[PDB]
């Protein structure tokens, strides 16, 4: 002791948290356009009729 | 102890005093027993009357108690429940120890170790 | 992450710190004395009669 408490320093513990990917895994396909907006055409065709 | 300190200043590291304890060559007796009030370290003990560790003190009833007689110097310190080794034997500084109020002088000090293995002198 | 308009600054995140843990062993001490009461009796790994 006397002035202050000695010590040995062991290494230092990092817990390293993330989040890895589950959701992503069904949006494979990427675009990566320059343009402003993204349009789609969704068509249904019913011909069950008598 | 989040912030620096951006200024030109001083300030102490810290100072420090040895302290003696021992004042001659008799030999040295322990025995723990089980405590009774607070104990600090290097203060004189008694033995109260259900054999717990009072740390000591006189003028105590009528009848002289069994506090007044004085038995040990503790050596580590303990709480009420926690049980305390002191030193039975030897010769001991009179200054480092722990007394307490109304017995100052050098005399009084002897006086509560008149008889024991515990001697009680001045260091040089 | 925020969310930030493309024509505003954007906005600022804070950082985390650190702790410590120190600690100290304890200290043992066991021991014997060896009188003659415990010298002169027999072991049990020794003839009768004589020693």
């Amino acid at each position: 002791a006397g002035l202050y408490t000695t010590y040995q320093l062991l290494e230092v513990q990092r817990k390293l948290k993330t989040l890895p990917a589950f959701f992503l895994q069904w949006f494979p396909r990427q675009i990566n356009f320059q343009e402003d907006m993204i349009a789609f055409d969704k068509v249904i065709q019913d011909v069950t009729r008598v | 102890t989040s912030l620096p300190n951006y200024l030109a200043g001083n300030g102490d590291l810290g100072s420090w005093e040895p302290t003696q304890i021992f004042a001659g060559e008799a030999d040295i007796v322990t025995e723990g027993g089980a405590a009774g009030a607070d104990i600090e370290i290097y203060q004189v003990i008694a033995k109260n009357a259900a054999g717990a560790m009072v740390p000591h003190d006189p003028t105590a009833t009528e009848v002289p108690a069994p506090q007044s007689v004085a038995i040990g110097i503790a050596a580590q310190p303990a709480k009420s429940g926690q049980n305390v080794p002191y030193y039975i034997g030897g010769v001991f500084n009179h200054a480092a120890l722990g007394w307490h109020a109304s017995l100052d002088t050098l005399a009084k000090r002897q006086a509560v170790f008149d008889r024991t293995n515990i001697h009680i002198g001045n260091l040089y | 992450a925020p969310f930030v308009a493309p024509n505003v600054q954007g906005r600022v995140i804070k950082e985390s710190g650190y702790n410590t843990k120190t600690f100290k062993p304890a200290y043992v001490k066991p021991k014997h004395v060896i009188d003659p009461n415990m010298i002169i009796p027999r072991q049990p790994g020794e003839a009768l009669g004589t020693g």
